[PDB]
């Protein structure tokens, strides 16, 4: 939703009314790995995941 | 459903047609007060309704004073014209009968901004068909005091594209295509502007602005009117190409700009060829010609302005032309990067007559330096071609550098070194290294 | 709500698609009416040349 | 909400349809936005 967001602020500064949607497609395929970390915790996960 | 019809984007005109699709009441509450017909309320009762009736139905909207229900009338008018399942039929009873065009016409252009707008767009859509062109009845509606107020109030962005759409779509026929240049002064200031602002709606407005002058650019004559009398606009048409975004502008601007330098306009050859040139529209050109722009035909259009381009600034590399140019004052930035340069041909002949053509250009610059306006821009440039074509002179003839001292044009290059003038400072610096570091060596 | 939204933007993606493709072939086809113009009279011209 | 990462957070593949004339303004707002991972799309086309 803030992706789509940014992409709609994004064409509103544009000129250009045509419409850029996006929509999920599910695959079987594995999904990456995500890790938010503060900086607390950044360096505990890089080594952890080393 | 006719032969052709408008195709109006209509932001807010769409919103014009439901308001006045909105009130209704007009089209029988009228007769009940004794001010439309009985034959007029029943003509306006098929208006309700979403071939012969339309005369009459003329007729009551041009004696009814009240300014909505002509407006309610004129709505549905265009609503008829406009829709397939009475398209043909709206076509047909004026093409059959194209006198009453002209009353219908004269009823039109009047009201309130909204009522004259969707009037002059019904009358623009009847006048565009295949047959009864009127060019009369065009001239008539350019003419018109309201149409031309609403296009110039730029203020109102949708009046003003719904303006100019009309005013492109009633160019599109070639036989009012001339009457349309007949007031050029008085619209095409105000589309120049819009073009002039951009550098939904608002890129809708440009690209309708670019093809109502595109499409008045089909005449040589018109063509080289507008290069001329326009000069700033046309000059400024490739920024505003190379600053577009969407790709259908650049292509309009860029085949407007080509067409303009068509070889088959009068002048076009020299004079407008030249102007590019002095619009610095050959870098420009280089850089759109390395942008991948996707469509083919503005990528056709793009090779054949470079080639046009190419060809002028080799037409530009001429020794006869930069001894014009130095035989007057106000040099040209153009030749002076071949001729005193890769056309050592020009030098050459430069070095001719005990370097006439150098003692001609250090006279010059010491005329431009006793004078003592240096200070002026036109004057900095002047001097600082001059200085670049010394400097490009004294690397090939050194020679010349015995002619300068004697003329005292080492002393003049060592003052104007000091010159506040940082664009002349760094061809004076330039000129100086050149001097000592070779000639003085 | 966005699998609609999705195919509401993707028709509105391939009428504007429609729209810039009409408008170029308008285009296309007042140059094209232009140029016939201008070279058929050239042409014209230069067939009528040696009837002259 | 938070979104918080345990060991990961739930992610979705989505595809992207772009005008011509936005394209490269839609890749650097992403680019400074930086949150999508592009899969391989023209891999075989060589360098």
């Amino acid at each position: 939703a803030t992706l789509q967001a940014r992409l709609g602020e994004m064409i509103a500064r544009l000129g250009i009314d045509v419409p850029s949607i996006i929509q999920v497609l599910d695959t079987n395929h594995t999904p990456p790995t995500f890790h938010r970390t503060n900086k607390f915790t950044a360096g505990f996960q890089s080594i952890c995941d080393c | 459903m006719g032969a052709t019809k408008i195709l109006m984007d209509s932001t807010h005109f769409n919103e014009i047609r439901s308001i006045i699709r909105s009130r209704s009441v007009a089209w029988d509450a009228l007769a009940r007060s004794e001010e439309l017909s009985e034959i007029d309320a029943s003509t306006a009762k098929a208006l309700e309704s979403i071939g012969k009736t339309l005369i009459p139905l003329i007729h009551l909207l041009s004696t009814s004073d009240n300014e909505d229900c002509k407006k309610s009338v004129q709505n549905l008018i265009a609503e008829l014209l406009s829709s397939d399942k009475y398209g043909d039929d709206t076509v047909k009873f004026f093409q059959e009968d194209p006198k009453q065009l002209e009353q219908l016409f004269d009823v039109s252009l009047k009201g309130d901004f909204q009522t004259v707008l969707i009037s002059g767009f019904n009358v623009v859509s009847l006048l565009v068909q295949n047959g009864l062109h009127n060019v009369k009845l065009v001239e008539k509606l350019l003419k018109n005091n309201n149409l031309i107020n609403i296009l110039q109030n730029i203020e109102q962005m949708d009046t003003c594209y719904v303006c100019i759409r009309l005013l492109q779509e009633l160019a599109v026929i070639p036989e009012y295509r001339d009457v349309i240049w007949l007031h050029e002064k008085k619209f095409m200031p105000t589309l120049f502007k819009i073009l002039q602002r951009a550098t939904h709606l608002g890129i809708q407005l440009q690209y309708h602005s670019l093809l109502l002058i595109w499409l008045l650019t089909f005449n040589p004559v018109f063509a080289n009117e507008l290069v001329q009398k326009y000069l700033s606009d046309f000059l400024d048409l490739l920024k505003l190409v190379k600053i577009t975004i969407k790709e259908k502008v650049s292509r309009l601007c860029i085949s407007i700009i080509l067409q303009c330098c068509s070889t088959r306009v009068k002048q076009h050859k020299k004079v407008i060829k030249q102007l590019l040139l002095l619009g610095n529209a050959l870098p420009t050109v280089q850089s759109l010609s390395e942008r991948k722009y996707s469509d083919e035909e503005l990528r056709q259009d793009i090779s054949n302005l470079k080639e046009i381009l190419e060809n002028e600034y080799q037409e530009l590399t001429s020794f006869d032309e930069y001894v014009a140019e130095l035989d007057s004052k106000l040099l040209c930035w153009s030749p002076p990067h071949v001729d005193n340069g890769f056309w050592s041909d020009n030098i050459d002949e430069f070095k001719k007559d005990n370097y006439k053509i150098f003692r001609q250009l250090i006279e010059l610059l010491q005329a431009k330096v006793r004078n003592g306006d240096v200070n002026a821009k036109q004057e900095k440039i002047i001097i600082q071609v001059a200085l670049n074509d010394i400097t490009h002179v004294v690397e090939l003839l050194p020679e010349s550098i015995d002619v300068l001292d004697k003329t005292g044009g080492k002393a003049d290059i060592m003052e104007l070194l000091n010159h506040s003038d940082s664009r002349v400072k760094y061809e004076a610096l330039k000129a100086t290294q050149a001097i000592i570091g070779y000639t003085f060596k | 709500l966005t699998p609609n939204q999705v195919n509401d933007e993707l028709n509105k993606m391939q009428a504007f698609i429609r729209k810039e493709a009409e408008e170029k072939a308008k285009e296309i086809q007042l140059k094209a009416d232009q140029e016939y113009e201008i070279e058929k009279t050239n042409i014209v011209r230069n067939e009528t040349n040696n009837i002259d | 909400k938070e979104e918080a990462i345990f060991r990961s957070a739930e992610m979705a593949l989505v595809q992207f349809y772009i005008p011509q004339e936005i394209s490269r303004d839609s890749a650097y707002t992403l680019g400074q936005l930086g949150l999508v991972q592009f899969r391989d799309l023209n891999s075989k086309v060589r360098a």
